[PDB]
């Protein structure tokens, strides 16, 4: 039904019913973005690792993202329980004199 | 190296070969390419004339041949004789059946003197009917030769044979007066050497015939030519040329002229007695 | 002394079918890949044959007229003088009397007494509807053979015919062609 | 993943500290519940006299 | 399947059946990136070294690593466990008088 879980032609190995489309809608693949969730941050080490397991599998129906700068329909996989396009921006600044 | 061990470990390699043959038979008797996902006539009459081969040296099961051959007698033998197979310009339909046609026979005929039975039999004179009757027009080379030699493994002396026979010959191409080399061109006017199989089956057609002086040009154009070679499947055409030339040496040990005649009388002595060499 | 290709690969071994294959390598326009046939068909070896061009279809005593039904055997283009070759009946026939045919130091024969005497009638193969009972290949002199149109409609006429060696007479064209 | 599946089943169960702390270096040591994409930038500097 | 581990042709010496390719989309191999992730510092000597060991091979399905600065799509090999396109930067400046 078109979900990509093990590989490319893995799942799909041997199809003898119609290649039935899980969504009729256009919906971008979520390119570059929080896509690769999985991070393993070392608390003695350094900056995040890549992701420790699959971000790629997607269980039933699409959860439709729409929402983003531009008029883009974006995919969230099912282990991701939720992202928000949210753009916070904040700064300080200080000074003093002795 | 000693002949004994030579022909050991030939036999060492047919049985290597019956066990391969064996690993490409299905469940439903029938003999496929590529794991028995469609079954093929087309295999299934090669592996029947490999079969056939290897009834004269060691063993082959009957009940495994026999039920082998209904089931294409049941399933693809056409009512009208033809030959059809599963696995996958009008006229080039019927050439195509007609040279599947010519293969079943062939298969059939190899696969029939071990297990003779009435049906197979039936089989056989319907395809040789079918065969006899729509070999009329000139078609192709290839397929003429082929229905030249399926027919002439059954009936050697049918009157649409010989007109066949004929047909053949009067298609022939040979070299030189007297001909030195004879062989048969498929396409009129033309790996790239495609009339060798015709050419291989016109000399099997020959041999069929037991004419040395027909056949020994043949053997001329087989032993050395622009072939170099230059032949298909392979071994459609490969097993085929062994074939002629083992059938050419044993018509060749045929005439020997050994015979010793001893002439006699019914109630009385004998009058004389004849010792025939080749000197 | 002011991309490229780069060499090409050594044979691979020759596969069990034909395909085999040589690679190059862009280390560039052109391929990567070249597969071609190898078999080794030819086992015979005898010398290196000289051919021709184009050739055509066709450029003692000569080949005799047989007798009816023919079958000559070894067939030739000529025979020599004093050879003696001997003819055989066609099926379904036998050889009765003399036959043989000897070359004359002329080119005409001696054409001695044979003739054919038929044993066996043959199969008709007048249409494919039949499925002829009895259904064999030859049936002997006394044997009645019955033709049907299955399953339904039929053909008038004679539906049972025995051979008695009189040379059968049945329509060729139009033999039953059984109409609804 | 099937990479991280096939690690944790070839995983021993008797206190191995010798493999656990290569798979600890080699899949950190805990993972993210929620973060931030991003960036951010800051300059500091100091002056004495 | 599309699968180089050993040499060129070597591993795709012969191929009976069709040649299935491991991914459909569109990745682009990792050009002049951290591909050559092997190196071999000496902590007596000098600079880094080249790669002691084989960094083209990869397992299975391709891992995708849409990120960096424009839209590509690179490939990371089976022995490279993460990767990222962190553009960190910092600087310090310092000064004094006696």
């Amino acid at each position: 039904n078109g979900d990509n879980d093990c590989g490319d032609f893995s799942d799909e190995d041997d199809c003898e019913s119609e290649p039935r489309p899980p969504c009729r809608d256009r919906v971008v693949e979520e390119s570059e973005l929080a896509r690769t969730a999985g991070y393993g941050i070392n608390i003695l080490g350094m900056d995040p690792l890549s992701t420790p397991f699959d971000n790629e599998f997607y269980n039933g129906l699409c959860n439709r993202d729409r929402d983003g700068n531009t008029l883009t329909y974006y995919r969230r996989p099912w282990n991701v329980a939720s992202l928000i396009y949210e753009t916070k921006g904040e700064k300080n600044f200080r000074t003093e004199h002795y | 190296s000693d002949p004994l061990i030579e022909k050991q470990k030939l036999k060492k390699k047919l049985k290597e070969g019956m066990l391969s043959i064996m690993s490409y038979r299905n469940a439903d008797y029938s003999y496929s390419v590529w794991k028995g996902g469609s079954a093929s006539t087309w295999l299934t009459a090669f592996a029947l004339r490999v079969l056939g081969q290897v009834n004269k040296y060691v063993e082959q099961n009957q009940n495994s041949i026999c039920n082998s051959l209904l089931w294409l007698v049941e399933n693809y033998q056409l009512d009208n004789g033809s030959f059809k197979e599963n696995s996958q310009l009008p006229v080039e339909a019927r050439e195509n059946s007609l040279y599947l046609t010519a293969f079943t026979v062939i298969g059939i005929r190899k696969a029939f003197d071990i297990c003779p039975l009435v049906k197979i039999d039936t089989a056989l004179i319907k395809a040789d009917n079918f065969l006899l009757e729509n070999t009329l027009p000139a078609q192709s080379t290839f397929t003429l030769a082929i229905s030249a030699y399926a027919l002439s493994l059954g009936d050697k002396t049918h009157p649409q044979f010989r007109s066949i026979v004929s047909a053949l010959k009067r298609e022939a191409l040979v070299k030189g007066n007297p001909p030195i080399y004879r062989f048969w061109k498929d396409n009129l006017q033309h790996g790239t050497a495609r009339m060798v199989e015709t050419t291989a089956y016109a000399l099997l057609t020959s041999l069929n015939l037991k004419d040395i002086n027909y056949v020994n040009p043949v053997i001329k154009w087989l032993s050395e030519e622009q072939r170099y070679g230059g032949g298909f499947y392979s071994t459609q055409d490969t097993i085929n040329a062994i074939e002629g030339l083992t059938e050419y040496s044993l018509l060749v040990k045929q005439l020997r002229l050994s015979m010793d005649i001893d002439v006699s009388y019914k109630h009385k002595g004998a009058l004389h007695n004849y010792k025939m060499t080749d000197k | 002394n002011c991309g490229q290709w780069g060499c090409w690969s050594s044979w691979s071994t020759c596969d069990a079918t034909y395909k085999r294959s040589r690679t190059r390598e862009c280390n560039c326009e052109g391929e990567k890949r070249q597969e071609e046939d190898c078999t080794f068909s030819i086992m015979e070896n005898n010398g290196q044959p000289c051919i021709n061009d184009d050739e055509e279809m066709k450029e003692g005593c000569p080949q005799p007229v047989p007798p009816e039904n023919g079958f000559i055997r070894n067939e030739k283009q000529l025979y020599l003088v004093g050879e003696d070759v001997e003819i055989s009946c066609l099926t379904g026939f036998e050889t009765v009397g003399y036959q043989y045919f000897r070359c004359l130091p002329d080119g005409t024969w001696r054409q001695g007494d044979v003739e054919c005497q038929r044993t066996e009638c043959i199969k008709p193969v007048v249409q494919e509807v039949l499925t002829i009972t009895p259904f064999q290949r030859l049936y002997r002199i006394g044997e009645s053979i019955e033709l049907t149109c299955p399953k339904g409609f039929v053909v008038a006429g004679p539906s049972r015919y025995t051979c008695q060696g009189n040379s059968w007479t049945p329509p060729i064209s139009n033999s039953l062609t059984c109409e609804k | 993943t099937t990479t991280f599946v096939d690690d944790i089943k070839a995983l021993p169960t008797t206190y191995e500290k010798g493999e656990y702390f290569a798979f600890l270096e080699t899949y950190g040591t805990h993972y993210s519940s929620s973060g931030s994409l991003g960036g951010l930038y800051e300059l500091i500097y100091v002056l004495d006299k």
